[PDB]
């Protein structure tokens, strides 16, 4: 009944620690978890119809009232990126049945697998700040473990480098929600939005609300505090590189809108103007590391940066306009993303190389993959039949009537330069003549990339079955009113 | 509607040609492709009847109605004239296409589904009525031009000439629709009907609207200085040159501004900007035209110069709207003769592709220096040449004769307005001898001269018929509107004029008596003879100045500019990551903790942090304090230790000794809790030490930086100083008065901290529980894999 907020955290936790008795049967962890996560899919599906039907959905844990026990609530944009990142979850999973060998899944890879998204189902959908601080350090705990796991030189030094920046950030989001209990004396996020409310002309929340930036830019990378990625990003095997590129750096940005739609609302001129110049500093960095690389893993992560900053500097504008145009784009960055690493990934299957410059002539030979990766990469872009259009159309639009020109024109030009870091990508590497691979037959690999540049292509299609969803969801972030009379019954 | 089967059918049967490809190995496909433009152009001649008397066709299909966004199509007499010169010329360019490649050698069926998908894109450019359905139609042409371009992928050239025009192209795209939308946020709409309709002047958004679509409709049309990537998508198939390089994408910007003209020509920036960039790359593409050594580039710079004509042209119509002198309304004249030569240079330009693409492949050759000869041996495409070189150079028998009369009238009628306006014909009147001589030399060094029994392929240069069916058809065309000039202008040009110029004519009688009007003793008649004269005593002294002409070009470029600006572009950002991405992880903390300390002490010093209260404050006692010395010295010591172990030992002093301040602050739970987790975490840290590798260890103390201790300082008294603005300023008090008045009675307990933890919290609890979980397998994980 009522419980059906849980299925997103409940269904993959069962299934993980039933994953942890029979490690050496590799056919029974992947027919478990297959079915488990299909059945994830199946019911963040259900519970983003039941939030759209009948209203905001909250659930106290024990039958305790809405300040005093844990409340978790389920919005639209909630339950929008829980099943987002259901469908991440289904597509690499199957590419790591193919991928992964068979030493690495013996060694319970699967149930990790499952841990991870158990962290970050939690972390979209809970109403108290250290709830949500516990759900970081599961979905931190197994990609820590998920980035080491096989162990060889590299992923050891780059393991070490990430759970170093992460240690830190960890302890700086337990100071940040000390501070803020000394300032309020509550924990959940409607209480103490109402009394941050009831006192809204402090000059320490202004503080607290600039230390909650740095530890949330620290999660997901904000210029200047994105220097952990690169290293971090380049170790990992590519499915696990998918789900870390899908999934991680996306929930510190819906911390950030969180915290700066519900929490923080006095005094906003001077939060939103950091935010602002913040933005544009990851989006010219994302885009000077795509021009400079001739690395595909290298490229794809330094799209991950770009599109971080057009989301931060899409929240940076409290316009329901704005808020619109970054939810759309967030939910298509995640997709592509994840899509954009698997192609990565076959690509180096291929060519035993992942130098531009070492291989051409993939189109005699592979033409599928080409023209997908070509529909990719357009998508990427922002081209109007497809996915990322109607997103940075709606940011444009909303910065151009606030009187923000030169902002607008940065957005547009760095459209143009991850457009040309990408067809760089496809015009060295699949053009040309045939020097760099030897031919190679793939196989099922193949398919959950096609499901996903599926579901990207009908997303940028019919956006107008998918708008209302949305628009319940900026309902919802515009007014924090209706946040806190659901949950304060 | 059954227009909205005419927008969609070429996407449709671009999705259903390699099903016909691959299934029909006996037929050419180019012949399956062949009806579709064909059935689009009866089509299009269908509404000429009710364009001619002033009515529309109006139509809507919705996409997005609740963000209002809709495929709306608006037809009228621009309109009508795009889409017949696009069909037209479409199924002349593919029966063209269908005798110029090969069967069993090329792949086809990629060529026609770009080719389709190009035509479809385009005739959703021109019958758009939506800004963003246009901006979509726009970006297609752009995507499926560039598909184009690089036809044969196996070779360099054509992936750099590609690549340039992808880029050049998609700049002025993506500037375009940022103008399209602040021109929507402009008016209340975005269709481009009802912005005519509302006064847009008034509005901070209009400049940048108007420099933002401006820009891109310069970058589409290859303008100055954006005419450089035209020159170098020369390597694509020549039914691609003469399609897209003639009559379709090269007008898009073209249609952009003769269909927003009725919106920004009101202002003074628009006119003079457009009619400026026209003139300049006018004169400047009739310069360098000549300088070349092959047929298509010289017919790209040329292709370069007439747009530029039809351009400075249409800004002189521009310059209509504001007042003409007592009912003398001369501006509008300069209308009718862009769009005049507008259609007449499709045609013949079209026609001299078509032609250079045949002596290619019965030569084996288009340079200009090795074939010589080939008037008695290719007869009938050197009358087709002939013909579309005269019409170009604006010659008296065929079509150029009253394009370059009604340009000249046009532009001697300008500067009557201001007197610097004066240098602008004459500039004008320079061009038009630059464009006779490469036009002379065309032909004068293409059939002229000798034939050359050597270094030439066959014995026998005849033609195939199918090959010059649509070449011939072109120069029909070229010599029906050169003789009968008035059925084609009362039938199409003259609702295009009524279209460009709309909410301006109050009579209609003066346009009307100026198209029958042809003939009269004008002024500008001796200065087409000039031009003439002008241009033949400059031809034959070529080679004289040939060197000066060859070191002025050598003089000035733009595509030296741009490689440099790329180069420069990858370099420095190559050399900003090799600069701040070093690698090491000590630089990175630096960063991140120097950025926290900035920005922390920002906003602590912007604000005036009023209201100190020191109530709140408990009262010091001496067990405290004396513990407080102790874990400092613990703290002193493990900063300044030489050896590890000491500072080992120090950290589990730290801990006990936080340990002990949990027992002093009541904390029974926490003290048994730390103690443990203590004494197991200090075992784990020795047991990291005595695996220390033997070589480079050499025990060595703490190395001093003093940017290190800076920073570490800065962060401490940071932190302090926030713990101290927190906790002493106003505050509501807690929520644990619930707490201790509900465990028993409520809940099953008289603890406190453990009926928070599994009870009134307990949520929490099962992933903590997850993550001890987590970190168990991991460690088991990482100590028994080692695939290496
Ligand atoms: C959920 C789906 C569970 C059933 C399908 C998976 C198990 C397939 C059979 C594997 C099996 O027999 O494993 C035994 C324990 O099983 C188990 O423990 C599996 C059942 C798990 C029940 C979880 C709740 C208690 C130990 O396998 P073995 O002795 O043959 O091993 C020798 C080399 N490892
Ligand atoms: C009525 C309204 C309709 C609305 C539709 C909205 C959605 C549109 C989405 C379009 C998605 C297109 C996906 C790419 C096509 C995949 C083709 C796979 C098979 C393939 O490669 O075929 C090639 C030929 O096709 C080709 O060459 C064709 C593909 C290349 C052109 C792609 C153009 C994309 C334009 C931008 C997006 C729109 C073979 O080629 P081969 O010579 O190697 O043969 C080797 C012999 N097996
Ligand atoms: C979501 C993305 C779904 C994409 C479409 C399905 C992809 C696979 C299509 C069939 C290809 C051949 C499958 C052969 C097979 O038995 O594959 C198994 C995986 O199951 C599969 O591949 C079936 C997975 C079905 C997932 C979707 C279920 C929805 C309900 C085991 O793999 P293997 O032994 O063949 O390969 C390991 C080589 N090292
Ligand atoms: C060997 C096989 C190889 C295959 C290779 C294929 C490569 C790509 C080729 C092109 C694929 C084209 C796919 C076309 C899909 C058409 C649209 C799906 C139908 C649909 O219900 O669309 C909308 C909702 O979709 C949605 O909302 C679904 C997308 C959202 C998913 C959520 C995650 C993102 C409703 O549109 P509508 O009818 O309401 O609107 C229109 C006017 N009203
Ligand atoms: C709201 C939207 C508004 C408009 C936005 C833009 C829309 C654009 C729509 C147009 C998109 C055009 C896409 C064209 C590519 C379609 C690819 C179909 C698959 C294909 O080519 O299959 C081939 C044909 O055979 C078969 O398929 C089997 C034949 C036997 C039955 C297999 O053959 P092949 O391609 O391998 O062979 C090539 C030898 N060189
Ligand atoms: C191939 C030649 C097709 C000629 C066009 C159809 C016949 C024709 O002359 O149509 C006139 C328009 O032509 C046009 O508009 C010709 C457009 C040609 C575009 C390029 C191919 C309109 O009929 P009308 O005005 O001549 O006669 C009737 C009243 N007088
Ligand atoms: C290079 C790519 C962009 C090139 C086009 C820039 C368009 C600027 C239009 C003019 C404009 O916006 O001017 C004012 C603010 O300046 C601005 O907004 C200057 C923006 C400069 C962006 C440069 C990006 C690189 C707005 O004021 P106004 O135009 O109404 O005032 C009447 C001034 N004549
Ligand atoms: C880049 C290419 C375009 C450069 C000009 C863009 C800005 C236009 C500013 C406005 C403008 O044209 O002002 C006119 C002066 O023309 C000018 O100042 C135009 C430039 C003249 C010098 C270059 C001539 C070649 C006013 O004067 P008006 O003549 O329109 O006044 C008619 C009163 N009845
Ligand atoms: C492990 C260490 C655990 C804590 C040990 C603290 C010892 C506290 C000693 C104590 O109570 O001192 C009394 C208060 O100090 C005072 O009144 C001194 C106040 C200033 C304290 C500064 C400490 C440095 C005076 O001592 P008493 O009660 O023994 O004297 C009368 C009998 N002769
Ligand atoms: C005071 C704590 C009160 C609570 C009681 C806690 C008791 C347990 C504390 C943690 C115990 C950890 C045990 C680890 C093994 C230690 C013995 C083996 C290692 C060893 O001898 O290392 C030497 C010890 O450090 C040295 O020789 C220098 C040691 C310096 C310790 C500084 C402590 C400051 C505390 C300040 C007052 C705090 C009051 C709190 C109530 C380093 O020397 P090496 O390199 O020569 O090794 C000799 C090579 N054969
Ligand atoms: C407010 C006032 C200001 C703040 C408080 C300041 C307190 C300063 C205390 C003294 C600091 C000592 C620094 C030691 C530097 C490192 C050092 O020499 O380490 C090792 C010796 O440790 C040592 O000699 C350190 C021993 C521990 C320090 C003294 C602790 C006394 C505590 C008294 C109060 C107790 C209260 C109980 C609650 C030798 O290093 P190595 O590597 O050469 O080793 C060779 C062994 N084979
Ligand atoms: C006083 C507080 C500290 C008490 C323990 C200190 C002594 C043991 C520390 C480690 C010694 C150095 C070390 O690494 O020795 C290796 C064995 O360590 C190991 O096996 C590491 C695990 C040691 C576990 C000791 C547990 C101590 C009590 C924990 C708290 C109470 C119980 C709570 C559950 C032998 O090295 P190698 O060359 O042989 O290579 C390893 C394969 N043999």
């Amino acid at each position: 009944m009522s419980n059906l907020l849980l299925l997103p955290i409940v269904i993959p936790l069962v299934t993980a620690i039933v994953l942890i008795f029979f490690p050496k049967h590799v056919f029974w962890q992947r027919v478990v978890s297959l079915a488990a996560t299909v059945g994830l899919v199946v019911a963040s599906g259900a519970l983003l119809h039941r939030v759209h039907t009948d209203g905001i959905q909250t659930l106290n844990v024990g039958n305790w009232p809405a300040p005093f026990g844990i409340t978790l609530v389920s919005d639209s944009l909630s339950a929008l990126l829980v099943l987002t990142t259901s469908i991440i979850a289904l597509a690499c999973l199957v590419y790591s049945f193919y991928a992964i060998g068979h030493k690495r899944e013996t060694f319970y890879y699967y149930s990790f697998f499952q841990f991870l998204i158990v962290g970050v189902n939690g972390a979209f959908t809970t109403g108290d700040l250290f709830n949500l601080f516990v759900f970081f350090e599961v979905m931190l705990m197994s990609s820590y473990v998920l980035l080491v796991l096989g162990g060889t030189k590299i992923q050891l030094r780059e393991t070490i480098k990430y759970t170093l920046v992460n240690v830190i950030s960890s302890a700086l989001f337990v100071v940040a929600v000390a501070y803020l209990y000394a300032v309020t004396g509550t924990l959940n996020m409607a209480h103490l939005a109402d009394r941050i409310n009831a006192l809204g002309s402090s000059p320490i929340l202004t503080v607290i609300a600039v230390l909650f930036i740095i530890v949330f830019g620290l999660k997901g990378a904000i210029f200047p505090l994105y220097f952990w990625l690169p290293g971090a990003y380049y170790a990992p095997p590519t499915p696990v590189l998918a789900l870390f590129g899908g999934l991680l750096t996306k929930v510190g940005v819906y911390s950030i809108l969180r915290t700066f739609t519900l929490l923080f609302t006095h005094d906003a001129a001077y939060t939103h103007t950091l935010l602002a110049w913040l933005a544009l500093g990851t989006i010219i960095i994302g885009v000077i590391g795509a021009v400079a690389y001739n690395d595909m893993r290298y490229i794809v992560i330094y799209n991950i940066i770009a599109a971080v900053g057009v989301m931060i500097f899409g929240i940076s504008i409290m316009t329901p306009e704005s808020v619109e145009g970054t939810i759309f784009y967030l939910l298509q960055d995640m997709v592509m993303k994840a899509m954009l690493f698997l192609f990565v990934g076959i690509i180096f299957s291929i060519t035993r190389s992942n130098d531009i410059r070492s291989f051409s002539g993939l189109i005699t030979s592979y033409p599928l993959l080409g023209w997908a990766f070509f529909i990719a990469a357009l998508s990427l872009a922002g081209i109007p039949p497809l996915s990322g259009f109607i997103g940075k159309l709606l940011i444009v639009k909303a910065s151009f009537d606030a009187q923000l020109i030169f902002e607008a024109i940065v957005i547009l030009l760095s459209s143009l330069l991850v457009l040309y870091s990408v067809m760089k990508i496809f015009m060295n590497g699949f053009w040309g003549e045939k020097k760099g691979f030897e031919q190679k037959q793939v196989d099922g690999r193949l398919f959950p990339v096609l499901f996903l540049l599926v579901l990207s292509v009908a997303y940028g299609i019919g956006i107008e079955f998918v708008r209302p969803f949305v628009l319940d969801a900026v309902n919802v972030l515009v007014d924090p009113s209706m946040y806190i009379e659901a949950v304060l019954k | 509607p059954t227009l909205h089967i005419a927008m969609f059918a070429p996407f449709l049967l671009a999705l259903l040609v390699p099903f016909f490809y691959k299934c029909i190995r006996s037929l050419h496909v180019g012949w399956f492709v062949f009806p579709l433009p064909i059935a689009l152009f009866v089509y299009f001649l269908s509404y000429i009847d009710d364009v001619r008397n002033d009515e529309v066709i109006r139509a809507t299909m919705p996409w997005i109605p609740s963000l209002r966004i809709s495929f709306d199509a608006y037809v009228d007499g621009l309109s009508l004239l795009f889409a017949l010169l696009i069909t037209g010329i479409g199924s002349l360019v593919v029966l063209y296409s269908i005798y110029y490649l090969q069967k069993g050698k090329e792949p086809l069926g990629n060529f026609y589904v770009y080719l389709l998908l190009f035509m479809g894109a385009m005739l959703g450019v021109v019958l758009s009525d939506h800004l963003i359905a246009l901006y979509m139609f726009w970006e297609l042409t752009s995507i499926s031009s560039f598909l184009l371009i690089a036809y044969w992928f196996k070779r360099d050239r054509s992936r750099y000439g590609a690549q340039k025009s992808m880029l050049i192209t998609m700049f002025g795209g993506l500037l375009m629709l940022g103008g399209f939308v602040a021109l929507a946020i402009a008016g209340g709409t975005y269709n481009i009907r009802e912005l005519v309709h509302t006064p847009l002047t008034e509005h901070p958004l209009f400049i940048p609207a108007l420099v933002l679509i401006l820009f891109g409709a310069f970058t589409k049309s290859a303008q100055f200085p954006f005419y450089i990537w035209l020159p170098d998508a020369m390597e694509a198939p020549t039914p691609v040159s003469a399609y897209l390089h003639s009559a379709t994408m090269v007008k898009a910007g073209i249609y952009v501004i003769a269909r927003l003209t009725p919106i920004f020509a009101v202002s003074s920036v628009w006119v003079w900007t457009v009619a400026l960039v026209g003139l300049v790359t006018l004169c400047w593409a009739s310069f360098l035209a000549s300088k070349q050594t092959d047929l298509k580039a010289i017919l790209a710079y040329s292709t370069v110069s007439q747009l530029g004509l039809i351009t400075s042209l249409l800004g002189i119509g521009g310059l209509s709207f504001h007042y003409d002198g007592m009912g003398e309304n001369v501006f509008m004249v300069a209308v009718l003769a862009a769009i005049f030569h507008l259609f007449n240079h499709a045609t013949f330009k079209g026609s001299l592709f078509m032609v250079v693409g045949i002596v290619d492949h019965e030569t084996g050759t288009r340079d200009i220096r090795r074939l010589g000869g080939l008037m008695t041996i290719m007869p009938i495409t050197f009358t087709i040449a002939l013909i579309g070189s005269l019409s170009m150079a604006g010659l008296p028998p065929f079509n150029g004769f009253l394009s370059k009369e009604m340009f000249f009238t046009a532009m001697l009628r300008a500067k009557d307005v201001a007197g610097w306006a004066v240098i602008l014909p004459v500039v004008a009147w320079v061009a038009s001898i630059f464009t006779f001589l490469y036009s002379a030399l065309l032909v004068s060094r293409t059939f002229f001269g000798t034939y050359k029994p050597h270094v030439l392929k066959k014995e026998a240069h005849e033609a195939p018929f199918g090959m010059l069916i649509a070449p011939i058809v072109l120069a029909s065309l070229v010599v029906f509107i050169g003789f009968v000039p008035n059925v084609l202008s009362d039938s199409v040009l003259a609702p295009a004029v009524y279209a460009v110029l709309y909410g301006l004519f109050a009579p209609n009688e003066a346009l009307d008596v100026h198209i029958s009007h042809w003939h009269g003793f004008t002024p500008e008649l001796f200065m087409t003879i000039g031009v003439l004269l002008f241009g033949l005593v400059l031809y034959r002294t070529f080679p004289k100045w040939k060197k000066i002409y060859y070191r002025l070009s050598e003089r000035m470029s733009l595509n030296f500019f741009y490689d440099q600006s790329f180069v420069w572009m990858e370099r420095g950002a190559r050399s900003f990551i090799s600069r701040v991405m070093n690698g090491s992880m000590r630089t990175y903390l630096m960063y991140i903790f120097t950025s926290l300390v900035a920005l922390l002490l920002f906003t602590i010093g912007w604000h005036e942090q009023w209201h100190i209260d020191l109530s709140r404050l408990a009262h010091v006692r001496v067990y405290e304090v004396v513990l407080a010395i102790g874990i400092l010295a613990a703290t002193v010591t493990t900063v300044i230790a030489k050896s590890r172990l000491t500072a080992i030992v120090s950290l589990g002093a730290v801990g006990y000794a936080v340990a002990l301040f949990f027992v002093l602050f009541r904390a029974p739970d926490l003290a048994l809790t730390q103690l443990v987790i203590e004494t197991i975490s200090v075992a784990l840290f020795l047991l990291c030490f005595y695996h220390l590798p033997k070589f480079t260890q050499k025990q060595e103390s703490v190395r001093f930086h003093l940017g290190n201790a800076l920073v570490s300082l800065a962060v401490g008294m940071t932190m302090s100083i926030i713990a101290f603005l927190a906790y002493a300023g106003k505050h509501f008090d807690s929520i644990s008065q619930y707490y201790v008045d509900n465990t028993y009675e409520k809940a099953a307990g008289k603890n406190m901290v453990n009926v928070i933890l599994v009870d009134f919290r307990g949520f929490d609890t099962l992933f903590e529980i997850c993550v001890l979980a987590i970190a168990a397998l991991g460690i088991y994980a990482m100590v028994k894999l080692r695939l290496a």
